[PDB]
């Protein structure tokens, strides 16, 4: 993964529960972004009609 | 996932299940307990007959729906349907006793 | 740009997290500052050194 | 009243009971075109009827009266 | 179309041909060129439908050209595909066979016919011959027959007797069988013999026998002759998209006993050998077993995947049958599912996403669209929200306005887990979560997923809003505190903010106002935390509804008077003048609730939680690693513990102590120096701030986050900063065993590998049990609250006698639960009246509120009777009075909701949190003895002589403060009446000596004492002061034994010195293992001794499982003395002599102690012998009261250990549920013995007793079963086959011909009607009104 600043203080809430809060610089810079591939097939048949 | 109206079933014409091929999530068993602890019989009444096992039920649902009016009308379920038939083929005599 | 809650480490029993935060400060602050001084080229040898 | 529903169920005297009289107030209000006794004041189908049941002008006894003059009336017309 | 009942019997061939649309022949499902049926096959369109809507095979008749009429090129009439789901089919079987479920199903027609399985199934194999008649008096009926003897009957008489094989046969012995003879002829030869192993199977055979009779049901029919087939839908041959086919193995089934049926058909005409005709019959009766159940009978059929076929009766059976996964559960739609997240938003309010709410109210759009008039056409306004313009979103925000949502999370263990929120558009992608309600849902935000439900209907939106809204939900129906408490950040804030520091900032300013408080904090002239003077404006309701201010000033903190700006005008300012812990707002919430309302409770709790959040913010608070401080005694104490462990070592290895004694040691030495090193951490962390301010010194409170993290319980406990921080005590390897090397190291100065390695036994063990026991958990709450069913109000006050006594249980140890809250909400079943006479307080009747409570604590009352749920006389169900008031309104329960399904939630809930010689008195009071035989020793102390004595503590009041247990023949220190203080051994008993001392006074010589013969003569080598030894029947000769050596008391001419006051004889008789002190020639005194004879969950599942203990206690059914009669015949037999009445006998075993002897007298329900204790026995002896109470407290006693608190009334409710069944011993209008529902003897005895008969009813006797057995022993048929073993109930409920009139919750919910409950009560009566009037 990636490695970034972090600070324990209780903010406003957002972090009531385990939660996470996030700085926009973050997705800004693309630390986290990802790439997913997928393939998708479409058939060809003889149906009898 | 979110579903409206999609896919049904085969033998007991129910929603699917599954974000994949788009189907409903399951009313499980527990949260009939719940609701019925609660007390609001209608809720779970369109929960288990107007959502999933009625053939012409739900049509009329979304008819009157799109119609303006939130109306309900009840129905046997289908799958109840399917019981009764299987239990009569099975060898055992069944019948529903009527007025 | 993190920000976490401080009352999940306690009952969690995880302390490791913080050493490894005050380790990586530490890290960062030496390429900090090899960075700083990188950037006016005091010396090659004086690089060495540090 | 409009997030809290205390002040009706005196007027009614169950909790199973609001949701009835709401109910049955509600269907002749929307699809019959009956105007509310209480006053809209921006508000949507299913809470003037809590409203109005708050201030109490419904009971059901009194929703079985304006029900039978009025089919009365009309078998008077056509007779 | 609407019913009444549903109707179930058996199958006649008669209606079985008269369902069927015609007759199979032909095996072929399908052509493999074309895809059209096959005639007479299994999807022959003539016989079962046309395939395609309004279309025939040909052409003829087609577009409703034709209506109804039948194409007659191929045969089929035009109508609905919808008929192929209705339309059925027979197949006529050559040769008549068995069917399966009456067969091995235990017989139900083993015991119509009175034969022995094996016989029958010799009979159903053809390899055993049965005479249904015979001529001569040779042979006889239903007598087996082997080959060889057959043909010499044959061969002896030919034609006069009558004998055959096969299940012809068994249809013949159906047929000759006379069941009115059978039944006027058991009856009577019945009652001729009281043969008790023969009367439980006499009364099934005559209840058998008579289900026939007067169920118009002939046993003929038991014998299958035409077989019903599938209508085709239920059994799909479709195609798939991959050009392939898939069906289900009900074809495989139907296609193997057609194909060997019509082979049989073949092989009868032509005229094959005998042999060949038996087997084909034997596969063919095997085929339909198959197919009726596959894996019963025989090896079950397996397909070409190698797997057994799933036959029809697996689809109607088990969790994967059509009752649990498709009847009571089912698939819904208008649903979505979602990740959750954390959110400011108010209490009844739920971020929903605007993608998932388009889609879920995409109907609502279309029609609000249409109606709207920016739509032409329906499919117009769906390419609009295919296009997603402004115009939807326009509606959007209007049409999810005032429209409740249901929320779920899996699983749902309680009845909080469905929530009603105002949904709220939120630009994302998760469901946003109140915080304060995530308790409620025990769920955490790591990625768990959650439910939304949309309801359509008016009625459904009227009970979301009024019933299913958060706000309505505050307290848990299992007990009446609040669930809405703050987790963890607002009560961290709370308790930041609400601090005292001594050298803050301005201290000692006096200020006038919280507003300006308030902007000196903004200002930051002044700290959060520093003392002040404040003038405070506060209010209280003391008038009659009136609120009146008072003003004053108060010496406080910043914080407290900034906090004053939330309290709704209706609060004292000492409630908010603490530290704020997690308790403090919990019960000032409490407070605020029931003060003020409901509507100030949820604001309160809005802005608490917000400025919680605001304050917790502003504060800033981190865990550093200087945080975890380490005493600088750790490593000492640990060296002033080694030191002792190597002197034990070696103390261990000179052999002077023993393994045992060391390991004792070793354990408690490290336990003690666990709890220095704990002791000095606490030490260390709870007053490690010091600080001065103006003067030399003071210590404060911490301000550690760790120790605000701790003492706040917002998270954790200070017992984990011991693991944190100081050694991590010892642990458990998982034999059962402890480790007696610790982990001295912590957490922060690391482990070593082997430390770690230990320590991960325990770690595993214990994400084992939470893995596993879940499962158990879940199927005791499905077994809890399949017999909590149909526990619904039907009145308000059946105006019964009275109920159950209440006391505190102050018994064992200190008063735990007192009468306060164990009697709260309760009402009363008599007139109880304060401990000054003639001061009564309720009228039999009355709801105990905390006023009520509040003046009987004022007084010494200690004991009331107060109406049960078991005591409750209404019929077919409770009545509210007898119930109490609801713990989620606070008031009483009004009638309509069901209190079965959630006491059964109550009670299940916890169940993941439960997986796993002398007596001192300790508080003054008087020292009272209840049901005390005193006597006086030697000495002029009090001694009993007794085991149903027990000591209380009587306070200056007069309510006992402690109870404790003295046994027999103990010595007390102190007599009765005495008022002492705490701290002094009162009363001594030797643990393992029990004496069998004599309450008379007089000379003792040895009499019946012969020596050689039942005693050994045995002396003390050191003492010498020693009598005859008697020994146990093991160790004594057996000449002699056949008398119990009585040792009486004579005087100076030799006579019994009788009982003071009574003509009774005084003799002791001597059990083994009495060897007497005395010798013969001396005497003892009053109160001297003669002979000194020496001595989690499934804890709560087997309960309710009613299971019988492995060694139950043997008690007394009757009064009188008791005695011995049968001696040493493979266990002992005890004799009962009572006063009048008669001898009852009862094997007792001799190995266990007794607590009575030959020459004692003892009462009916009384301990004879020791041990765990059977409630089947102590409902049988003692009332329904008693067991109550057993049950209450025994589970009671489980859930207090794990700190859990359920209200009683949530679990004698079951127990209600438990006693329904009664036995009959009299008669009049039923059987002799046979069980029955008790209301049904009760409205049986209504008419007997009352004006309508003189007296004819029997008298009954309340039974008790296990939970399965009783949910499973109803009126009801479909309830139980619902359940579990549906096979059996239903096989049952067949032969019995009964009907369900649907008067279950569950019953309704498979039916899809209206559940009586609630609002379904309120049609359901509407409904039996017009039933009554016809």
């Amino acid at each position: 993964g990636q490695n970034m600043r972090v600070a324990f203080m209780p903010w406003n809430g957002y972090n009531f529960e385990d939660s996470i809060l996030v700085s926009e610089r973050v997705v800004q810079e693309d630390r986290f972004t990802t790439i997913h591939i997928q393939e998708l097939a479409c058939v060809s048949r003889d149906t009898k009609l | 996932h979110a579903r409206s109206t999609g896919s049904y079933s085969l033998v007991t014409q129910q929603p699917l299940g599954g974000k994949a091929q788009f189907g409903g999530q399951r009313f499980g068993e527990m949260e009939v307990w719940a609701l019925e602890a609660y007390g609001a019989a209608y809720t779970l009444q369109e929960m288990l007959t107007v959502k999933s096992d009625d053939v012409n039920g739900r049509t009329k649902m979304y008819k009157n729906i799109v119609d303006g009016n939130h109306q309900m009308e009840p129905g046997m379920p289908e799958s109840f349907n399917v019981l009764l038939k299987e239990i009569r083929s099975l060898g055992i005599n069944i019948e529903l006793e009527d007025e | 740009d993190i920000v976490l809650n401080p009352l999940g480490v306690p009952s969690r029993m995880n302390i490791g997290q913080i050493l490894e935060t005050h380790l990586g400060m530490a890290a960062k602050g030496i390429g900090d500052k090899i960075n700083a001084m990188l950037k006016q080229q005091q010396e090659v040898a004086k690089l060495r050194e540090f | 009243a409009r997030v809290t529903v205390q002040d009706a169920v005196e007027k009614i005297g169950n909790r199973f009971d609001l949701v009835l009289v709401a109910a049955r107030r509600a269907r002749q209000m929307q699809v019959g075109g009956k105007d509310p006794l209480v006053p809209e004041e921006n508000d949507k189908t299913t809470v003037i009827a809590l409203r109005e049941i708050e201030e109490g002008l419904i009971n059901n006894q009194i929703l079985d009266v304006r029900e039978r003059q009025e089919q009365q009336e009309q078998e008077a017309a056509e007779l | 179309e609407e019913f009444d009942a549903i109707k179930i019997a058996l199958a006649s061939p008669d209606m079985i041909r008269s369902w069927s649309f015609g007759e199979v022949k032909k095996p072929e499902t399908i052509n493999y060129r074309t895809f059209k049926p096959e005639r007479d096959g299994l999807f022959c369109a003539r016989i079962f439908g046309p395939v395609k809507d309004y279309e025939c095979l040909c052409g003829k008749y087609k577009r409703l050209k034709h209506r109804g009429v039948i194409c007659e090129k191929c045969g089929v009439e035009v109508t609905q595909t919808k008929v192929r789901r209705e339309r059925m089919g027979h197949i006529e079987l050559a040769s008549p066979t068995a069917h399966i479920w009456f067969l091995k199903s235990l017989s139900r027609i083993g015991l119509l016919l009175d034969m022995p399985l094996r016989d029958i199934e010799r009979v159903l194999y053809f390899e055993s011959y049965v005479v249904i008649e015979g001529g001569m008096t040779n042979l006889e009926r239903q007598q087996i027959l082997t080959e060889e003897q057959y043909l010499d009957a044959l061969e002896e008489f030919g034609d006069e007797f009558d004998a055959k094989m096969g299940a012809e046969a068994i249809q013949a012995l159906l047929k000759s069988m006379d069941l009115e003879q059978e039944c006027e002829q058991l009856r009577e030869e019945l009652n001729e013999t009281n043969s008790e192993t023969k009367r439980k199977k006499l009364t099934k055979r005559i209840k058998l026998l008579e289900a026939f009779v007067q169920s118009g049901n002939k046993p003929e029919w038991m014998i299958l002759t035409v077989l019903p087939v599938l209508p085709p839908d239920l059994r799909p041959l479709v195609p798939l998209d991959g050009g392939r086919f898939a069906t289900s193995d009900l074809n495989d089934l139907y296609r193997r006993v057609i194909n060997r049926n019509n082979r049989l058909k073949r092989l009868l005409d032509l005229a094959a050998p005998d042999i060949i005709v038996r087997n084909e019959k034997r596969m063919l009766q095997e085929a339909v077993d198959a197919l009726l159940d596959n894996g019963r009978r025989g090896r079950a059929i397996t397909g070409s995947n190698k797997r057994p076929l799933k036959s029809l009766a697996d689809m109607i059976k088990g969790k994967q049958g059509r009752f649990r996964q498709n009847l009571l559960g089912k698939r819904v739609d208008y649903s979505g599912r979602s990740v959750i997240t954390v959110g400011y938003l108010r209490l009844h309010q739920c971020g929903l996403p605007k993608k998932m709410a388009l889609e879920l109210f995409k109907p609502f759009i279309y029609g609000k669209l249409e109606l709207r008039g920016l739509a032409t056409t329906i499919k117009a306004a769906k390419k609009m929200v295919e296009r997603e313009e402004a115009v939807v979103w326009d509606i959007l925000d209007e049409v999810i306005r005032e429209h409740p949502v249901l929320l779920n999370r899996a699983p749902t263990l309680h009845r909080l887990g469905i929530q009603a929120f105002e949904p709220v558009l939120i630009e994302g992608k998760a469901i946003q979560l109140h915080p304060l309600v995530c308790a409620a849902y025990n769920a955490d935000f790591d990625g768990d997923q959650m439910a939304v439900h949309v309801p359509l209907t008016l009625e459904a939106q009227l009970e979301a809003r009024a019933l299913m809204m958060s706000t309505n939900n505050i307290l848990s129906p299992a007990n009446g505190e609040p669930i809405i408490v703050p987790s963890q950040d607002v009560v961290l804030g709370l308790y930041y903010m609400t601090r005292d520091c001594v050298n803050a900032k301005g201290e000692g300013m006096v200020l006038t106002g919280p507003k300006e408080a308030e902007r000196l904090y903004r200002s930051g002239l002044a700290s959060l935390h520093a003392r002040v003077k404040v003038r405070i404006t506060e209010y209280e309701k003391d008038a009659n509804g009136e609120l009146v201010a008072k003003t004053s000033l108060k010496d406080t903190t910043v914080g407290r008077a900034i906090l004053w700006m939330i309290v709704p005008k209706g609060l004292p300012y000492s409630i908010v003048n603490q530290a704020l812990g997690k308790k403090a707002i919990s019960k000032m919430l409490n407070t605020c609730y029931r003060i003020l309302g409901l509507k100030p409770t949820v604001i309160f709790a809005d802005q608490i939680m917000y400025t919680g959040f605001a304050y917790a913010a502003r504060s800033g608070a981190s865990v550093g690693i200087d945080d975890m401080v380490i005493p600088e005694k750790k490593h000492e104490i640990i060296s002033e513990a080694e030191a002792e462990v190597a002197e034990i070592q070696e103390q261990f290895q000179s052999g002077l102590v023993t393994a045992g004694e060391r390991y004792n040691k070793v354990i408690d030495i490290w336990a003690a120096a666990n709890d220095r090193v704990s002791k000095a951490m606490m030490d260390n962390l709870q007053t490690e701030t010091v600080i001065n301010r103006d003067g030399q010194e003071e210590k404060q409170v911490s301000f550690n986050s760790i120790y605000m993290m701790a003492d706040s319980g917002a998270r954790g406990s200070a017992a984990q900063i011991r693991q944190l921080a100081g050694m991590r005590g010892l642990m458990a390897k998982p034999d059962g065993s402890i480790i007696e090397t610790p982990i001295t190291a912590n957490f922060r100065e690391g482990l070593n590998v082997l430390q770690y390695f230990i320590s991960t036994h325990g770690a595993r063990k214990g994400l084992a049990d939470t893995a596993l026991k879940t499962a158990n958990s879940g199927y005791l709450t499905r077994r809890l609250v399949d017999v909590a069913q149909d526990l619904v109000v039907t009145e308000d006050d059946c105006g019964t006698h009275e109920g159950i006594m209440m006391t505190p249980v102050i018994e064992g140890g200190d008063v735990k639960e007192p009468l306060r809250d164990r009697v709260l909400g309760r009402v009363t079943a008599e007139d109880v009246l304060k401990p000054g006479t003639a001061d009564i307080l309720v009228p039999r009747n009355t709801l105990l509120h905390e006023q009520w409570c509040d003046l009987l604590e004022e007084n010494s009352v200690d004991a009331v009777k107060v109406r049960s749920v078991v005591s409750c006389d209404t019929d077919f169900g409770v009545c509210a009075h007898c119930y109490g008031r609801d713990l989620a309104r606070g008031h009483i329960i009004n009638k309509g909701e069901a209190i079965g399904v959630i006491a059964a939630q109550s009670i299940g809930e916890p169940g993941t949190q439960l997986t796993m010689s002398s007596i001192q008195v300790k508080n003054k009071g008087s020292i009272k003895l209840s049901n005390v035989k005193s006597v006086v020793n030697s000495s002029g102390k009090l001694v009993i002589t007794s085991r149903n004595t027990e000591l209380k503590l009587i306070d200056e009041f007069g309510r006992t403060k402690e109870s404790y247990k003295v046994p027999y023949g103990a010595v007390l220190a102190k007599g009765d009446g005495e008022q002492v203080a705490g701290g002094e051994t009162v009363a001594n008993w030797d643990p393992h000596t029990m004496p069998v001392i004599t309450e008379v006074s007089g000379f003792v010589r040895f009499t019946d004492m012969i020596d050689g013969q039942t005693i050994t003569r045995q002396t003390d080598e050191l003492t010498g002061l020693s009598s005859l030894v008697v020994l146990d029947s093991a160790e004594r000769t057996a000449g002699g034994k056949d008398l119990r050596p009585a040792l009486k008391i004579v005087d100076a001419q030799g006579n019994d010195v009788l009982i003071p006051g009574t003509d009774m004889p005084a003799q002791y008789f001597l059990p083994g293992k009495a060897i007497v002190q005395l010798e013969d020639g001396v005497q003892i005194s009053s109160g001297d001794t003669l002979a000194r004879i020496p001595q989690g969950l499934p804890r709560v599942a087997d309960l309710f499982e009613a299971r019988r203990p492995k060694e139950p206690a043997i008690l007394a059914e009757i009064s009188g003395i008791v005695s011995f009669g049968k001696e040493t015949k493979g266990k002992r037999r005890l004799v009962i002599t009572p006063v009048d009445g008669s001898p009852y006998e009862e094997m007792i075993p001799k190995w266990r102690q007794l607590n009575v002897f030959e020459g004692e007298r003892v009462e009916r329900g009384d301990v004879i012998s020791d041990g765990p204790e059977a409630p089947h026995d102590i409902l049988r002896l003692r009332g329904v009261h008693a067991v109550t109470r057993y049950i209450v407290n025994e589970v009671q006693d489980v859930y207090r250990l794990q700190g859990v608190k359920i209200n009683d009334k949530h679990i004698e409710v079951i127990v209600r549920q438990m006693l329904r069944k009664a036995t009959i011993v009299n008669a009049g209008s039923s059987d002799f013995l046979e069980g029955e529902q008790v209301e049904y003897s009760r409205v049986k005895i209504a008419n007997r007793e009352l004006e309508a008969n003189g007296k004819v009813g029997a008298t009954y006797s309340r039974d008790l079963l296990g939970i399965t057995k009783a949910s499973l022993a109803t009126e009801s048929f479909i309830s139980a086959a619902s359940f579990q073993e549906t096979t059996r109930v239903l096989t049952e409920a067949a032969v019995a011909g009964k009907r369900d009139e649907l008067r279950g919750l569950k019953e309704n919910v498979i039916v899809g009607r209206l559940i009586p409950a609630g609002t379904g009560y309120a049609y359901h009566q509407d409904r039996m009104r017009r039933r009554a009037a016809g």
